[PDB]
Formats: C-alpha cells, sequence, structure tokens
C-alpha cells in the first residue's frame, strides 16, 4: 500500500526476483576461468609496459 | 614471430600454474587422505 | 528414431511433442531446476544484534513458465522451453530472411552485405533507383515502425500463438489448420531456421577473416 | 564357392589341406584355416584377433586410397605442390604451410604440434567412444556394430549381410596385402607407385623389380 | 583398496570399457587390464610375463638413473674426459683406458675382454642364484624374495607394503618408458639428452622434434 505511478507498474517485474539464486556451485567454475584469464591479460599488458616481454609490433619509442 | 622475451615468459604462466597445481595437489594428498 | 546422438541418454524434459526435439541438452540449460529462496536479512539499524540470510529457508519456488501480461519480462523466467522454442523460432525466421537478402543483394548489386552500408549512406540506390530518403529520416521511419510491430507482437498472451499465431492476417492461405501437415511445416522451418542461423553465423566469421561478400569471399576462392 | 561351413574353399585349392588346425570350422567370414604358427588357439584370442584383423582392414582400405588418389590427380588435370604421400608430410615446412589442394586460398595451414594436439584429442575421443560405445549408440557389437553405421540398411538379410562380410575381409586383406607392398617399395624405388606403374609399362622385363637388388650392399 | 581390487584406476579412465578380460581381476599389484591383444590368457603365461616385467622394469630404474647422472655431474662439479653415455663405451679404447669419475686414483681396469669374462662370470653366478635360490638368502619367491639381504625390511605392514608393490611397479613402467624414449633419442638426434632439453627450451616451437623429422627420406 504505497505509492503507484506507471513506471511503478511496468519497472516492478525488475524489482521482483528477490532471492531466487541456485543450488549448488553454478556458473563458479566458469567464473574462475575468466578470472585466471583476466589476470594473464592484465600480466601481459603490464609486462608490455614495462618493456619486459619485448614484441614486434610494439615500439615503445614515443614515437609512432 | 615470438621473441626470446615471450620465449622466456611463458614458462612462467607454465611454471606459476605448477606451482598453483602443487599446493592444491598438497591439499588433495592430505585431505582426503584424513577424510 | 532420429536423435542427434541416435539411442542413446534422452533429456528428460525433451520428449518429442514439439517439432524440432531432437534430446539435444549437454549444458542443460532447458532445466527445470528450482531457485533456493533465501530471505532478507535484518536491516533495522534501530536494535542491536543484526543477522544475515537464511539457509535452505523456503520451499525453493518450483519454476513456471506461463505468460503474464506485465510488458516488461512477460513470462517471469528466461531458462524455459516457453521463451526457448520463441527465441529460436524469432531468430530463425530472422536468419533466413537474413542470409537470404545478402545472397540477393550480393547478387544483383555486387555489394557485400558488409559493405552496404558503405554504399548506402551516400545514396539510397535500391538496385541503382536513387531513393531520396537519408541515414536520420531511415531510422526514424526504421525505428518507429519495427518498434510498433515489436510492442504490437507482444500484446498475444497465448504462449503457443506468441510464436505461432495463425488466425486470418498472417496464415493467408490457412495451410496449418491440420494436425499432421501443420506439425510437418512446423519441423520442416525449424531445420530451416537451424540451417540459415548457422550459415549466417558462418558470414560473420567469414567477415572477420579479413573482408567477404558471401560471393566477394568466392572471387577471392575463383582459382 | 561358399566360404562357410566344412566345405569352405581353402587357400591352397582342392589340396583341402588335410589335417586342419580343428578349433575353426566355418563360422566367420575370411576364414580359410591358414594356421601355421597356431597363434589363437585360446578363443578369447581369436576374437582378440578377428577384431585387430578387422580394424587394420578397415584402416588399410583408406590408407591404400589415400595414397593412390592426389597423384592421379596431379599427373591427370592439376597440381599438388608435393602430391606424393613422402613429402606430403613435409609440405607443412616447405613455403607458407600445407595448402590443401593445390590451391592457395584454402586450408593453408600451419603449427604442425598444434595440429597434432588437434590429432591427439580427436582420436582419443573417437577411440574411448570407439571402444565401449557410450554415444553414437549403445555399444553393441565390438566387431560390426552397423546401427547407425550402416544408414542404407544393407544389413537386412543374414546371407547377404555374410557374403559382404566375405566381401569384405577379401578386399581387406587384399588392402593390406597392398600397403605392405607400398612400405617396401617406399625404401626400394625412392618414387610414386604410379611412376613405378609408368616404368614397368616401359620396361615390363628389363627393369621390371631386379633392376633395385643391388642396393643393400655392405 | 583403491589401487588394486574390483574398482581399480584403470587405464582409460571414464571410456575404460568397465568389463575387464575375466582373466585377471585384481590380485596382484600394478593392474588396470590393458591386455587387449590377450598375450596371457593362460595364467602361467600370465605369470611368467610378471616374471619378465619385473626384472625388466628394477634393471630399467638404473639404467634410467645412470644415464641421468654423469651430464649432471659434469654441469655442477666434477668433469669426466667424455661425460656422456654415447661415447663413454669407447673410453677403454680412448687414451689408456677408462677413468671412473675422471679420477686415476681409483680403479682403472683395461684388457676389455678380461672385464668382459669376469662380468660374464658374475652374472652368470647372480642370475643363476636368482633363477634357484642359493645363498644369502633362500629362493622362496621368484620375484618378491624379501629376506635378510633386505638391511630395512619394509615388508611389515601388508597394506604399504602392498603401495609399495605399487609404487615399485609405477616406477618400472615409467624407467621403461624413458629409456625407450632415450634409445629413441639416440637413433635421432646423436646428442646427450639434457643437451637436448637445454636445445628445446632455447628453441620450443621450432627444435621440438619435428625439426629431426626429413631425415628417413629415401
Ligand atoms: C543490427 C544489425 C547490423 C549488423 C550486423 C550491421 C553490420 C555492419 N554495418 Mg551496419 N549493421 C547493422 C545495422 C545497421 N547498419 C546501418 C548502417 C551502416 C552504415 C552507413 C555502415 C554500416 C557498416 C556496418 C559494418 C561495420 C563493421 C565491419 O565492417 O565488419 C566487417 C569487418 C570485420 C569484421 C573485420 C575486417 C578487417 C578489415 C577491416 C577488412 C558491419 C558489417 C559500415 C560498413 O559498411 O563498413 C564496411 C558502414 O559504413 N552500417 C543501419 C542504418 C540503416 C542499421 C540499422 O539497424
Ligand atoms: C593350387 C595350388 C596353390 C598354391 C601352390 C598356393 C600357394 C599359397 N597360397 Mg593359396 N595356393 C594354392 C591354391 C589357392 N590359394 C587360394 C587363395 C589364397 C589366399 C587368400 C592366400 C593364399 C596364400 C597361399 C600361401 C600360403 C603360405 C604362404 O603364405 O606363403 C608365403 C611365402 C612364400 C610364397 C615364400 C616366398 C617365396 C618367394 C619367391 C621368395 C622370394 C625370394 C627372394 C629373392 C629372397 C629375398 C632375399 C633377401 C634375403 C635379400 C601359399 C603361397 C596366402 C598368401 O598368399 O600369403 C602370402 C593367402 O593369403 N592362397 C585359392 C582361392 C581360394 C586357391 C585355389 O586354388
Ligand atoms: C601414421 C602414419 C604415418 C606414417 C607411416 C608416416 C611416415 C612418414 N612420414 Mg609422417 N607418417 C605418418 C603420419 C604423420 N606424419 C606426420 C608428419 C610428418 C612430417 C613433417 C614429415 C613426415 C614424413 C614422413 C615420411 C618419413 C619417412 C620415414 O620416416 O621412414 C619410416 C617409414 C617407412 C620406412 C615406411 C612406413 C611404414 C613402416 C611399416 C613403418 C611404420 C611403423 C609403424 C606402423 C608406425 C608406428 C605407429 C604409431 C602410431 C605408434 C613417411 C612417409 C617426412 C617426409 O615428408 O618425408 C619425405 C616429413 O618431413 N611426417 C603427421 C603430423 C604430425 C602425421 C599424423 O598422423
Ligand atoms: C581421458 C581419456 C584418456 C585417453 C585418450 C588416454 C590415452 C591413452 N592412455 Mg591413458 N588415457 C586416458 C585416460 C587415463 N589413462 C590413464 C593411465 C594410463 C596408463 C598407465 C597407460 C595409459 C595408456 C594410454 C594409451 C592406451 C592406448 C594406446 O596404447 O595408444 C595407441 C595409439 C597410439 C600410440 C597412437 C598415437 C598417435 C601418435 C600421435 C602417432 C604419431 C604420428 C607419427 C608422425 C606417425 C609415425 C611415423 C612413422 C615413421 C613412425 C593411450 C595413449 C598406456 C600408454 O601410455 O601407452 C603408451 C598406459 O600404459 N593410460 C589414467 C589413470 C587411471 C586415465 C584416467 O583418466
Ligand atoms: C647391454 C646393454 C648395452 C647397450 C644397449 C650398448 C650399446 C652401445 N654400446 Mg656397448 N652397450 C651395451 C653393453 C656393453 N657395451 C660394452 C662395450 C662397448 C664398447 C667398446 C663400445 C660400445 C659402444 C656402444 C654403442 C654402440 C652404438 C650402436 O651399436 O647403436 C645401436 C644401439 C642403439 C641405436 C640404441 C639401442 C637400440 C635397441 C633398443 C638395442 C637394444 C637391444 C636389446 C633390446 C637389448 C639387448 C638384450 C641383451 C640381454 C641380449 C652403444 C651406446 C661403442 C661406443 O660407445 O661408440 C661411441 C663402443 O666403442 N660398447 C660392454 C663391455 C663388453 C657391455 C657390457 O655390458
Ligand atoms: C603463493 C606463493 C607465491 C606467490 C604469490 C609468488 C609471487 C611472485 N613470485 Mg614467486 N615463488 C614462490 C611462491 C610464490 N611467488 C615459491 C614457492 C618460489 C620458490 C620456487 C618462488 C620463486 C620465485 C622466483 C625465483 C621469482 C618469483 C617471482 C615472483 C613474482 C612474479 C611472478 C610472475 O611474474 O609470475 C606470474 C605468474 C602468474 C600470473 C600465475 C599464472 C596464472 C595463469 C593465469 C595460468 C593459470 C594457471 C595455470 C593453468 C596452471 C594451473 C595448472 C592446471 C593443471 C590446473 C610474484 C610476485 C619473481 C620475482 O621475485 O620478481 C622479481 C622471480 O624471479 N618467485
Ligand atoms: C569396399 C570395401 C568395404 C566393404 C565391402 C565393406 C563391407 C561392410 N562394412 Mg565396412 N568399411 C570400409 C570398407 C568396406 N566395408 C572402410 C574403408 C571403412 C572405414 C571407413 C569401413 C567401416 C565400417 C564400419 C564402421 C562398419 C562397416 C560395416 C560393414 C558391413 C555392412 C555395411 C555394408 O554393407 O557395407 C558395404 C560396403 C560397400 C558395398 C562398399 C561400397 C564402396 C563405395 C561404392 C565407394 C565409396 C567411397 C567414397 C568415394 C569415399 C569418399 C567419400 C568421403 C569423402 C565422404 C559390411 C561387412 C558395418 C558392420 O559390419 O556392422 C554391421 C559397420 O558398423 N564398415
Ligand atoms: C618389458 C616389457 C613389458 C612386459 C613384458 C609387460 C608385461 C605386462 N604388462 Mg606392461 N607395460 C610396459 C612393459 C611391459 N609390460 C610398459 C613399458 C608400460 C608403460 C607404457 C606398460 C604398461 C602396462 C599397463 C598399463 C598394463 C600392463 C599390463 C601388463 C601385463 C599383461 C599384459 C600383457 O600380456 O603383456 C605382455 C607383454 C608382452 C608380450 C611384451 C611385448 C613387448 C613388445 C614386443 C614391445 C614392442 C611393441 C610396442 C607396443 C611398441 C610401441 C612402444 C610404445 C608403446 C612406447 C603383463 C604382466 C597390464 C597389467 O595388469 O599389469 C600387470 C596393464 O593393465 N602394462
Ligand atoms: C594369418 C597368419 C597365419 C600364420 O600361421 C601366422 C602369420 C604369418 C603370423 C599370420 C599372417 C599374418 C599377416 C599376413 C599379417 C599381415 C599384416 C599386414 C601386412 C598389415 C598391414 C597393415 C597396413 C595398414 C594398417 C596400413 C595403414 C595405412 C595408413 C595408416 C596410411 C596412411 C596415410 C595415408 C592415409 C595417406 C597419406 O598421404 C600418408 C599416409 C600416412 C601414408
Ligand atoms: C602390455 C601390452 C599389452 C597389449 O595387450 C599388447 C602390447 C601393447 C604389445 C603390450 C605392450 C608392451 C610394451 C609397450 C612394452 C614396452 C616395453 C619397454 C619400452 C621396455 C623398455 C625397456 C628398457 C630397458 C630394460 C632399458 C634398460 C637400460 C639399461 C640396462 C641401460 C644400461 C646402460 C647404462 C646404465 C649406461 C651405460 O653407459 C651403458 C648402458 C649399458 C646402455
Amino acid at each position: 500500500p504505497g505509492l503507484v505511478t506507471p513506471l511503478g507498474t511496468l519497472l516492478r517485474p525488475l524489482n521482483s526476483e528477490a532471492g531466487k539464486v541456485l543450488p549448488g556451485w553454478g556458473t563458479t567454475v566458469l567464473m574462475a576461468v575468466f578470472i585466471l584469464l583476466f589476470a594473464a591479460f592484465l600480466l601481459i599488458i603490464l609486462e608490455i609496459y614495462n618493456s619486459s616481454l619485448i614484441l614486434d609490433d610494439v615500439s615503445m619509442s614515443w614515437e609512432t | 614471430a615470438v621473441t626470446p622475451s615471450l620465449k622466456n615468459f611463458l614458462g612462467s604462466l607454465i611454471a606459476g600454474a605448477t606451482v598453483l597445481g602443487g599446493i592444491a595437489l598438497a591439499i588433495t594428498a592430505v585431505s582426503k587422505f584424513d577424510k | 528414431d532420429a536423435l542427434w546422438l541416435p539411442n542413446t541418454t534422452r533429456p528428460e524434459w525433451l520428449d518429442g511433442s514439439l517439432p524440432g526435439d531432437r534430446g539435444f541438452d549437454p549444458l542443460g540449460l532447458s532445466k527445470p531446476s528450482e531457485f533456493v529462496v533465501i530471505g532478507v536479512d535484518e536491516n533495522d539499524q534501530n536494535a542491536a544484534k543484526n543477522n544475515k540470510g537464511s539457509v535452505e529457508a523456503i520451499v525453493q519456488a518450483t519454476p513456471d513458465e506461463v505468460s503474464s501480461e506485465n510488458r516488461l519480462a512477460p513470462y517471469s523466467e528466461v531458462f524455459g522451453l516457453a521463451r526457448f522454442r520463441e527465441c529460436e523460432l524469432i531468430h530463425g525466421r530472422w536468419a533466413m530472411l537474413a542470409c537470404l537478402g545478402a545472397l540477393v543483394a550480393e547478387a544483383t548489386t555486387g555489394v557485400s552485405w558488409v559493405e552496404a552500408g558503405k554504399v548506402e549512406l551516400d545514396g539510397a540506390s535500391y538496385a541503382g533507383l536513387s531513393l531520396p530518403f537519408s541515414i536520420t529520416q531511415l531510422i526514424w521511419i526504421e525505428v518507429i515502425l519495427v518498434g510498433g510491430a515489436e510492442f504490437y507482437r507482444n500484446s498475444e498472451t497465448n504462449p503457443e500463438k506468441r510464436c505461432y499465431p495463425g488466425g486470418v492476417f498472417d496464415p493467408l492461405k490457412l495451410a496449418s489448420e491440420d494436425e499432421e501437415r501443420a506439425f510437418r511445416l512446423k519441423t520442416a522451418e525449424i531445420k530451416h531456421a537451424r540451417l540459415a542461423m548457422v550459415s549466417f553465423f558462418g558470414y560473420g566469421v567469414q567477415a572477420l577473416s579479413t573482408g567477404e561478400g558471401a560471393l566477394g569471399s568466392l572471387a577471392k576462392f575463383a582459382d | 564357392i561358399e566360404f562357410y561351413g566344412p566345405n569352405r574353399a581353402k587357400w591352397l585349392g582342392p589340396y583341402s589341406e588335410n589335417a586342419t588346425p580343428a578349433y575353426l570350422t566355418g563360422e566367420f567370414p575370411g576364414d580359410y584355416g591358414w594356421d601355421t604358427a597356431g597363434l589363437s588357439a585360446d578363443p578369447e584370442t581369436f576374437k582378440r584377433y578377428r577384431e585387430l584383423e578387422l580394424i587394420h582392414a578397415r584402416w588399410a582400405m583408406l590408407g591404400a586410397l589415400g595414397c593412390i588418389t592426389p597423384e592421379l590427380l596431379a599427373k591427370s588435370g592439376t597440381q599438388f605442390g608435393e602430391a606424393v604421400w613422402f613429402k606430403a608430410g613435409a609440405q607443412i615446412f616447405s613455403e607458407g604451410g600445407l595448402d590443401y589442394l593445390g590451391n592457395p586460398s584454402l586450408v593453408h595451414a600451419q603449427n604442425i604440434v598444434a595440429t597434432l594436439a588437434v590429432q591427439v584429442i580427436l582420436m582419443g575421443l573417437v577411440e574411448g567412444y570407439r571402444v565401449n560405445g557410450g554415444p553414437a549408440g549403445e555399444g553393441l557389437d565390438p566387431l560390426y556394430p552397423g546401427e547407425s553405421f550402416d544408414p542404407l540398411g544393407l544389413a537386412d538379410d543374414p546371407d547377404t549381410f555374410a557374403e559382404l562380410k566375405v566381401k569384405e575381409i577379401k578386399n581387406g586383406r587384399l588392402a593390406m596385402f597392398s600397403m605392405f607392398g607400398f612400405f617396401v617399395q617406399a625404401i626400394v624405388t625412392g618414387k610414386g607407385p604410379i611412376q613405378n606403374l609408368d616404368d614397368h609399362l616401359s620396361n615390363p622385363t628389363v627393369n621390371n623389380a631386379f633392376a633395385f637388388a643391388t642396393k643393400f650392399t655392405p
């Protein structure tokens, strides 16, 4: 018994799903795979930017 | 087109995985031994 | 009889009542699995000793695929046949129209579906006939007409008729009032849809592989 | 002329090979009773040798026809680069990778160790399916599955099915003999087999096989 | 026991055709069931194959470690002249005989045929002892004797002793596989194995193995 707007009627199924969370593990292992890939990606760009990992198309000459 | 930097680099991504696998195997070798 | 894995372990919630049902779940994305409901924590900081959620509290909210009336999220769950049939049919019909249209445009004009925008923003030449429009007016007309079409197709409440509407307007020839004839037509349409979606995915991968035209790739193939 | 029962045609002929190895009297295709070593007195071992001979025959037909075909294509109307099944391995390291079918617009594959790893994974999965079934139908016959493997249904009549068994294993023994011929002449002539056939058509009696007999001289 | 019994870790995992050949169901260490050829259908023959395999394993351990050792010693703190097992055989013919550890303060034997005669005599005596059972322990088992020549004797607890059986057999199969690798590398590269490991670490994607894949061509 609160206040009613047309947006209050519209957006209510977005604020409906309160608590429907999965038993078991779910997508946790896949999440771990994406986290390890993201960590490896950051390690790649960090060593490129430090130039501890010299590539071919990467100049690092303050020049392009 | 692999430089020697990338050559000696990819062994580290191997080696860190081997270290974490050694951690996980050291967990499994005594944990499920006891239980 | 004709499964993707011929006489193997079938999924439990796939039988054959649906037309293109061949027992295909390695992932099980259409599973009838329930959802453990955890209540809200004691978020009243007037008093001491607030608490947390509730572990194995509710009877886990037996999932249903009944279409409601709410224009935002009508089906009230995503993982279910009563959404996935409609999603597969709509994606397949758009893929059939798109895969035919790319080939017909490449055959007539000679410009890819990839490079069609670059030759059609400067001149609206439908087969070289110089339509008067411009890109802004095209976006306005496209958005308002396809939006009116989608807001009128969502209004149907029958979960069968949200993909198989029937009636008078869309079935102009009334060739789907039969049982077995319409079942054969649905199980033909779903196979042609499954072909066209994979081939438009192949069009996208050929576009990623440094340009194509679906016959410009064949002109690359020419020898 | 029946290849079954006690009246199967021996490999010899009208000499019926008196005092046969008595542990096989028909009941299986390809039986001629030619067991001079007699390595299969135990029936379980004999079943294992049937399995192994069957799998080697069904590999050897493809191993024959894949070694015949591209040299015919290159001699007739195309060019493949290194169209000989010796240098089909060395085609990868030649210029820019292996171009299949002699076309530098299709497959164009490099990274031979990655190709080998893909080959290892695919062959391991299909062999692990091959042994104990799983998918592709229930594991029903280690010898002759043919449920979906015979999608035209030639296993209807059992007499014609045994006829196709006998034709199958006759042709399989021929293919296994021919591939050993390819492997011996691979060391001997160092050439293509169709080139060897043309050399025999040139010299049927003066360069036939014994010109290449003084090679292995210590 | 997870290692052997009705639920041993079978040699292909989930695809390991979980109904073994019925002539072996556990009862011995190192049993997975990989006799697909079926060459041990008789139990006495199977016993002979164990009798051969355990002896080959126990020689394979020492044959592995004797080849791993000297290049590691030459890298760490010593030198041997020729510290490589390839040309280690010709070191008696090298200048004046062989020097163990590279040290002419110890054995330095010459007259290689006389050393071979001493080897033949001592090996004939100890192999005859291994067959029949003689001094330094009476023969009770041809494979697992377990007597006063065990200065520690870890055959007390039966479960841990079965674990040691399984570990011995697994290390034996690994040592056999390693020595077969040493022999095939001895054929192919003509180089020391630790040198080959360093060369592969220097060039992983080019000097892997397929650089040495155009050698045995006609
Ligand atoms: C009528 C007489 C008759 C004769 C003589 C043979 C002969 C033979 N048949 Mg048989 N057959 C005959 C009737 C029939 N056969 C068959 C169908 C078959 C089949 C399907 C098969 C046979 C096979 C055999 C062989 C069985 C043993 C073997 O493998 O020898 C092989 C060993 C030799 C022949 C010795 C090699 C002699 C060679 C000239 C040596 C070359 C000298 C070199 C220069 C030395 C190298 C020097 C080096 C060291 C530097 C044997 C040669 C088997 C076979 O052919 O296997 C090879 C076989 O698979 N026969 C049919 C139709 C049903 C017959 C009907 O009449
Ligand atoms: C499995 C069948 C197979 C066989 C028999 C061969 C053999 C050959 N390859 Mg090859 N390959 C095979 C598959 C593959 N190869 C390659 C990659 C390459 C490369 C890069 C090259 C070769 C080359 C060669 C030739 C080397 C000549 C030689 O070593 O003499 C030994 C062989 C014979 C004397 C006759 C062959 C049969 C004989 C009875 C011995 C075979 C023994 C066993 C049946 C094999 C063991 C089975 C395994 C599974 C344990 C020869 C044609 C080289 C070449 O091109 O030379 C011109 C070369 O450069 N191969 C790959 C991708 C990784 C394969 C995948 O399956
Ligand atoms: C997950 C699936 C799985 C797969 C695919 C395998 C695979 C294998 N296991 Mg295995 N295992 C698997 C699960 C498990 N295994 C084991 C523990 C063991 C053990 C102890 C052993 C195996 C062995 C084997 C082999 C048995 C078949 C064989 O002999 O190869 C025959 C087929 C080939 C050799 C084909 C190889 C293809 C190769 C690329 C050819 C090379 C191409 C050349 C270029 C061509 C040649 C050219 C010429 C000139 C020479 C096979 C490689 C046996 C083994 O390692 O033998 C060596 C063995 O002793 N496994 C465990 C723990 C319980 C598992 C649990 O998951
Ligand atoms: C039994 C094990 C044994 C093995 C494998 C070898 C092998 C070798 N010895 Mg040798 N020897 C062995 C014992 C003995 N040797 C010698 C005395 C010498 C001398 C003076 C010389 C050698 C040399 C050699 C090399 C010869 C190259 C060659 O022929 O390539 C063929 C071999 C391969 C390509 C590798 C193996 C392939 C294959 C797996 C062979 C295995 C055969 C059988 C399976 C194992 C034997 C079974 C036995 C029980 C009958 C090679 C490293 C020569 C050398 O060092 O040159 C630089 C040399 O001058 N040996 C004595 C004292 C009399 C031995 C007694 O134990
Ligand atoms: C938990 C323990 C731990 C942690 C956090 C670190 C952390 C670090 N060490 Mg270190 N180290 C450790 C233990 C550890 N060490 C031990 C035990 C030793 C003794 C052997 C050493 C010896 C050592 C040396 C000698 C050096 C380091 C260095 C470093 C630094 C850089 C390492 C790098 O770039 O690799 C990056 C590694 C990763 C990003 C991990 C790989 C993860 C990717 C995504 C792969 C995914 C996992 C992979 C698949 C494997 C899984 C197996 C699979 C089968 C499941 C970093 C701070 C260096 C240093 O000090 O810098 C100056 C250095 O030179 N370490
Ligand atoms: C000509 C050789 C030949 C013959 C006579 C047979 C005969 C038989 N096979 Mg068989 N097989 C062969 C080759 C052959 N096979 C090869 C090479 C393989 C490996 C690919 C197999 C794999 C195989 C399996 C896995 C199974 C059989 C089965 C059978 C049996 C029943 C099926 C049947 O009637 O086949 C009759 C076959 C023919 C009449 C041969 C026709 C040859 C055509 C005309 C040539 C076409 C080749 C083509 C051009 C290749 C390129 C196409 C490719 C690019 C897609 C019968 C014993 C089944 C069985 O016994 O279970 C009951 C079974 O499960 N076979
Ligand atoms: C000295 C060689 C030798 C011998 C005699 C045996 C003997 C035996 N093994 Mg065994 N094995 C060996 C080496 C050997 N093994 C190696 C090197 C490995 C590791 C790959 C294994 C891994 C293994 C497993 C995983 C299992 C056995 C099993 C068995 C037993 C039954 C199988 C049988 O009948 O084998 C009889 C053996 C022979 C007739 C020897 C044939 C020698 C041929 C001629 C060698 C050349 C062919 C070879 C395949 C070439 C390719 C080499 C390549 C694979 C590296 C039997 C006691 C089973 C068991 O229960 O264990 C007790 C079992 O499940 N083996
Ligand atoms: C019965 C009897 C009796 C008495 O008593 C005793 C005795 C004598 C022992 C017996 C006999 C036996 C025999 C005869 C055996 C034989 C075998 C063989 C020959 C096999 C082959 C076998 C053969 C085979 C498998 C083959 C295979 C093949 C292959 C893989 C191939 C492959 C390939 C191809 C595709 C093509 C490409 O490009 C390349 C290559 C890579 C080249
Ligand atoms: C089981 C089965 C089953 C199924 O059914 C069938 C089949 C498959 C047939 C089967 C298999 C088999 C196999 C695989 C086998 C293998 C083996 C081996 C490899 C061995 C090694 C083996 C190896 C070995 C012993 C080795 C040894 C070594 C040695 C002594 C060394 C010595 C030495 C040294 C110290 C150093 C110096 O300076 C010198 C010399 C003098 C040189």
